Parts: C-alpha cells; structure tokens; sequence
RNA sequence: GUGAAGAGGGAAACAACCCAGACCGCCAGCUAAGGUCCCAAAGUCAUGGUUAAGUGGGAAACGAUGUGGGAAGGCCCAGAC
RNA sequence: CCUCCUAAAGAGUAACGGAGGAGCACGAAGGUUGGCUAAUCCUGGUCGGACAUCAGGAGGUUAGUGCAAUGGCAUAAGCCA
RNA sequence: GCUCAACGGAUAAAAGGUACUCCGGGGAUAACAGGCUGAUACCGCCCAAGAGUUCAUAUCGACGGCGGUGUUUGGCACCUC
RNA sequence: UGCCUGGCGGCCGUAGCGCGGUGGUCCCACCUGACCCCAUGCCGAACUCAGAAGUGAAACGCCGUAGCGCCGAUGGUAGUGUGGGGUCUCCCCAUGCGAGAGUAGGGAACUGCCAGGCAU
C-alpha cells in the first residue's frame, strides 16, 4: 500500500529524532489538505497544531492543496511554535519526498522563525 | 452411573503426591464449572477397577465427597508409564 | 586414541513406557502368541498392553 | 528479639565451603558448640541451609 | 595383530574463545562508555543513550544505571541507561 | 570431597569410602559412623511379620502348583472342580 | 587464525574429540542522500522448453548477505541510483 | 623487506647410520611375565523359523537374546629398566 | 459532553488472519489533467504538481462473527539445589524451586494528546 510504504519510509528518521530527543514538527500531505504538528520529544503530547482543515487558516486560501496552501500553513505553525517559545525543533517530512508542498512549508516555517 | 468415594487432599506438591501413591491412593481434580478447583484424593484401587469398564470415559460419574455429590465427567486420565495404575484423574464438573 | 571410531549399527534407546511395536486386526491371544515371540528376540522386558480411549 | 539457640551436631568436614560459611555466619565453631543468635528470616534461612548439621532449641 | 593398525583424523582445529556476553547486567551501575554487552549481531540493541559500535558492542553513552527491557512491535530486547 | 600434606574409630586386612580434624597428661563421663551370641566392649532386648534357601554370606535372560499379602473375576448346594 | 558442538543456561574449559573454513577481496563491494523488497510455485503468454524475458496471483523472507559457520538484519546490515 | 607456516619467530646458513657403540637417567614409557577390564576367544543357556519321510526340541538349529571363565588376539600402562 | 474522521504515540497477536456487513455533509481513498516545479535505468504506474466531476468499487475505518492464529489456569508429571539411601551405567526418600505440553477457559484489544466534522 502507499500508506505502508510511507510509513516504511518514515520509520528510520522518526526513530533517528525519537532518540535524539528532538521537538518534532511533523507533516503530513494529502492530495487536499496539508497539516502540520510540532510534538514532544516523548511522542505523546502534542505541542502546537496548524492544517488547512480549520477555518481560521482555509478562509484565507483559495485551494487547500497546492503551495500557497502549504506556505500559509507553515508560517501559520511557526508563528503559533514561536508563540510557545517551542523555537527550535527538526523536521519530520514523514516519507513524503521533500519537494513541492513539504518544501514550500518548510521554507515558510523557516522564515517565520523556527529553527531546522 | 459409577459412584466414586473422595476425600478432600490437605497437602499438594510432588512428596504428598508420592506418598499418596505409594500408601494406595492417588490425586485428582475436579475442575470446570463456574466455581474453584477442588482437589481430592482417591482411592487407586476401586477407581482402576471402576474405570476398566469403557463407559467410565462417557457417562457421567457421581463423586461423593463429604455427603456431597458432584456430577462429573472424567476428562483426562494419566496412567503410570509402564504399569497398570493411575496417577492423576481430570473431572469435569458436569 | 587416533580418532573416534566408525559407525557400525544403529540403535534406538528405549525408556520405559515406550510402545515399541503395535499390532490390529488380529485376536488377541494371536496378538499375545505374536508378541511374545518378538519379545524373544529383544534384550529389554516387555508387556502386553491395549488400546484405552484415553 | 526473640532469640534462638542453635547447637552443631554434625561435623564440617567435607561439607561444601558454602555450607561451612553458612556455620562461620552462624558463628558455630565446633561439634556441640551451642550459640545464641536473634530470630530473624535471615537467620532462619542460613538455619535452613545447613539444617542436616545442626538442631535448633527455638 | 601384534602391535596396533593406524589412522588420522582430520578434525582437531578451533579458535579463542571471545569472551563474549552481558558484562553489566541489569540494575549496574557505569561509568559513561562502559561495555555493557560484547555480541555477534545485534542480539541486543541500543536503547537510551546507550550506542552500538562496529562489532555490535554495547556501551554507555551516559553515567546512569542499566535496564533491559523488551520492546517494540518484534519484542526485541533493549539495553537502556537510567539517568543517575 | 578426600589423599597428597591428617593421624584416630568403622568397612576383617584395605592412601584416596563412611564418621571425625591428634597442643600435652588422666586407670573420668557422653557420643558419630558402625555395632551388642563367642573370638570381641555392648540386647541370646521387647512387639508384629517374612524366609526353610546357609538364602542371608557373588551373577542375567528365562523357567516353576515354593510360600506370604492384595484387588478383582469364573463356576457352585437346580450341589460345582 | 576464524565458526559451531563437547561446554554442565555468566566468562573460561581438554583430548590423535565431532564438523567446516582463512593466509583475502573491494576505489568500490566505502560515506551519505533518495528510492526499492526476496525464494518458490501456480495461471496466461511468439520462437522458448522443467529452468530466459512479460503479466497476474499464492506465499511470506522458506531469499540475500564477496568467501566458512554462527549470531543478526524490514528502521533493513539485502537491491538500485 | 621474513610460507621466520615448527606461525611468542634458538643460526643469515644444517641431512642420515650405528648390531662397533658409549654416558646420564626412567618402570614418568615399550617388548616377557603379573595386575584391572573381557571387545575378541572359548564354553553354556533363552526364543524358536526350519531341516530331520509326518514331527521345531533323537540330532542340528537360522534371525536374534542373556550369561560364565580369564584358556588366545587384545585394551590400559598399576609392579619391575 | 456524545459519536465519527485524520495525525502522533503508548503497547506489541486477549491486539494478527479469515469470513459477513456497513461509511462518504467532513475526513480519507480512489479520481481528472500534465508549459509547468519534479519524474520513470521505458511508462504522470510510483514520486510530483494543478485540481476538483464522480464512486465508496478497491484500500482504509468501524461493526458482527470462534473457523484459525493468540493467551491460558488449578491439578498432576518431568527436571532439579541441599542431606540421605538402593538390587547404582538408573533410581528412591526428606525438604526447597517447579516447568513444557495439555485441559477447563478467555479471546474479534485497550488507551493518551491534538485537530476537524456532526448532534448538542
Ligand atoms: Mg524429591
Ligand atoms: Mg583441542
Ligand atoms: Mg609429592
Ligand atoms: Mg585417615
Ligand atoms: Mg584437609
Ligand atoms: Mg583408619
Ligand atoms: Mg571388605
Ligand atoms: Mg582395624
Ligand atoms: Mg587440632
Ligand atoms: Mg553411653
Ligand atoms: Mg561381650
Ligand atoms: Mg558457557
Ligand atoms: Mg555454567
Ligand atoms: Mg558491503
Ligand atoms: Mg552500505
Ligand atoms: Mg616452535
Ligand atoms: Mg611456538
Ligand atoms: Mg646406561
Ligand atoms: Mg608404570
Ligand atoms: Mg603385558
Ligand atoms: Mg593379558
Ligand atoms: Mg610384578
Ligand atoms: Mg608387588
Ligand atoms: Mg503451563
């Protein structure tokens, strides 16, 4: 499956930051949405959360899946991390090739401030 | 149809098996049901007997034990490797 | 000494309990006459025991 | 508190060094050598492993 | 008959033995880079600030007490280091 | 573990087995192993069995109406073997 | 010199004990980044079959690991760039 | 720069005979005898296919099995160099 | 607060597989099309980009199912440390530890954080 595959992708750079101990600004693209997470070191808590699911972020954007989409995302994630102090973090592109959309929400994360 | 005589085991463990087949008896238990094992204490010699009919493995034995009698079935059977006793009877309570 | 030595014949260690030879079909006293002369032929005590249901 | 007496019936020799630790720790010295020691689970277990060489008054 | 016949064998060869094995078990406490397990494989893995070298070695990486503990979804075996 | 490098008591004799670790003396007592009829210290001790083979006091497959105990079973005063 | 067993569940442990290998290879077969997942069998298919390439399925790592055996390896230590 | 591979590597550089022998030692280690053991050897016995005109057991006795002796060939290396 | 969905975990089969059913407002998936960014040792299959017509078909989620996988007692048995004993290449007794397999049985996971949707 393209999930499990994904997923096989990710494992090894999850694992590699999960014993780091490293904030984790986590993505995730789907052919519509593309959201953002920046989580504990511990995995289970989650720090801040910005996607283009919610109002506030969409009524801005024209198509939630392209991206501008992705760019106001992550400088929405970043201000909100830099709100929280969170600051420096390491990026988590969870298997999906680091390109177009990702990048784009890397880029705009890391000009809005956060450090990776 | 089979009525078997047992008393209540007060030591459990592989000397107070022993020493029961040794003085001429041998343990068994009584599981199954809704309610905790019991563990009793027969007498080898009426039990062998009792048991060479075949229809002791299918009907349903009746255990007397401190005037109350329990429906069982016998379930499992360990005999002595290489001798015509037993060592350990499974009741089913039924 | 120079080595081990080489291997001769096979064998099969029995420990008591084990059912060596099994036989149906027949009657049983056949069975016992049968049983008895294969148990001749053997350097460890046998007996002659049945089919239980369990 | 309590206290029990422990007398060595048996001898040490050829028992295995463990077993004749065990009767230093009791303090024991010789056959019919009786000694005092508190009562105590750590007691009772080094009583128990040399228990074939020595009787015990509680 | 008299004296006796003959014969090699071809066998009798072997290597040192490594001395491999736990050499910290559990509940031990180390000094940082201490061996923790010599092995031949990732028998064991390297759980918390503990890292794994070249011949799979096990070493603490921070002072601290050793844990084993199984984990993972392969019920794999992990020496972790508790901070102390 | 013992002997080696440990004597003493027992196993008849018998480093290495069982008991037990000799500082010296005593014409004192209690014991371990092992024993108590005589050699040879100590029960011709008490209770209930077994063996009739000198077994005990060398040895197997296998054989046998030796004898003792046990749980059954078969045929029986229309009187069975 | 290396691997397994003997080796008595830490280490170590002998024999003219039982089995096998080494006296190298690689400028990439190393580093990193990105990506991928095997054996076998069945079905269909030009030459072309038991075994060539193609497609689907079952399977599940029974594959691979430059070379012995063991321990590992899916996050791959296996396969490409 | 050593197949110094007898791989902790005596020299850069080294094979044999002695029944013509000699010295120091050893029963630490062989041949002879003794000893322990009994694979082998020898002698018994168990089951009994079959042979024996029929009939296993008059006489043999397969396929197997269990012992005895210390009578050969041995094993070990305890006494004696 | 309730329920659904997505993400990150906890845990690692009482949690996996099979079989039956069910879901599209939202989410997700399939989907539509490739100056493009990007790409296939050929192929917009995959990766990627711009989108949203349609369908939940497949996948996934959930629900129900014991046919398996899985877990699993009590009891007994095996083994075994120490001390004894026997006709001792194997056993037995006192005491301590006590499985493996199997049996009854359980079993179609549970759970934290954040976000969105719906009913509030
Ligand atoms: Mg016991
Ligand atoms: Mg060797
Ligand atoms: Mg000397
Ligand atoms: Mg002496
Ligand atoms: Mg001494
Ligand atoms: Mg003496
Ligand atoms: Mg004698
Ligand atoms: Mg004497
Ligand atoms: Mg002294
Ligand atoms: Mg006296
Ligand atoms: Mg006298
Ligand atoms: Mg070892
Ligand atoms: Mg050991
Ligand atoms: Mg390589
Ligand atoms: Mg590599
Ligand atoms: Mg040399
Ligand atoms: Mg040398
Ligand atoms: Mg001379
Ligand atoms: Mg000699
Ligand atoms: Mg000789
Ligand atoms: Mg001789
Ligand atoms: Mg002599
Ligand atoms: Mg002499
Ligand atoms: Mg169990």
């Amino acid at each position: 499956d393209k999930k499990s595959a994904r997923i096989r992708r990710a494992t090894r750079a999850r694992r590699k930051l999960q014993e780091l101990g490293a904030t984790r600004l986590v993505v995730h693209r789907t052919p519509r949405h593309i959201y953002a997470q920046v989580i504990a070191p511990n995995g289970s808590e989650v720090l801040v959360a910005a996607s283009t699911v919610e109002k506030a972020i969409a009524e801005q954007l024209k198509y939630t899946g392209n991206k501008d989409a992705a760019a106001a995302v992550g400088k929405a994630v970043a201000e909100r991390a830099l709100e929280k102090g969170i600051k420096d973090v390491s990026f988590d592109r969870s298997g999906f090739q680091y390109h177009g959309r990702v990048q784009a929400l890397a880029d705009a994360a890391r000009e809005a401030g956060l450090q990776f | 149809m089979f009525t078997i005589n047992a008393e209540v085991r007060k030591e459990q463990g592989k000397g107070a098996s022993r020493r029961l087949r040794a003085a001429n008896k041998f343990p068994a238990i009584i599981y199954g049901g809704k309610e905790a094992p019991l563990a009793i204490e027969l007498d080898h010699d009426k039990v062998m007997n009792m048991q060479a009919k075949a229809e002791f493995y299918s009907e349903v034995l009746t255990i007397v034990v401190d005037g109350k009698e329990i429906k069982v079935k016998a379930q499992d059977v360990q005999r002595h490797p290489y001798k015509p006793k037993l060592q350990h009877i499974d009741f089913v309570r039924a | 000494g120079k080595g081990k030595g080489n291997v001769e014949y096979w064998v099969a260690l029995i420990q008591p309990g084990k059912v060596l030879y099994e036989m149906d079909g027949v009657p049983e006293e056949l069975a016992r006459e049968a049983f008895k002369l294969a148990a001749a032929k053997l350097p460890i005590k046998t007996t002659f025991v049945t089919k239980t249901v369990m | 508190a309590k206290t029990i007496k422990i007398t060595q019936t048996r001898s040490a020799i050829g028992r295995l060094p463990k077993h004749k630790a065990t009767l230093l720790g009791l303090g024991l010295r010789r056959i019919g050598h009786t000694v005092e020691r508190e009562d105590t689970p750590a007691i009772r277990g080094m009583i128990n492993a040399v228990s074939f060489m020595v009787k015990v008054e509680e | 008959a008299h004296k006796k016949a003959g014969g090699s064998t071809r066998n009798g060869r072997d290597s040192e033995a490594k001395r491999l094995g736990v050499k910290r078990f559990g509940g031990e406490s180390v000094l940082a880079g201490s061996i923790i397990v010599r092995q031949r494989g990732t028998k064991f893995h390297a759980g918390a600030n503990v890292g794994c070298g070249r011949d799979h070695t096990l070493f603490a990486k921070a002072d601290g007490k050793v844990k084993f503990e199984v984990k993972g979804p392969k019920n794999r075996k992990f020496i972790s280091i508790e901070a102390e």
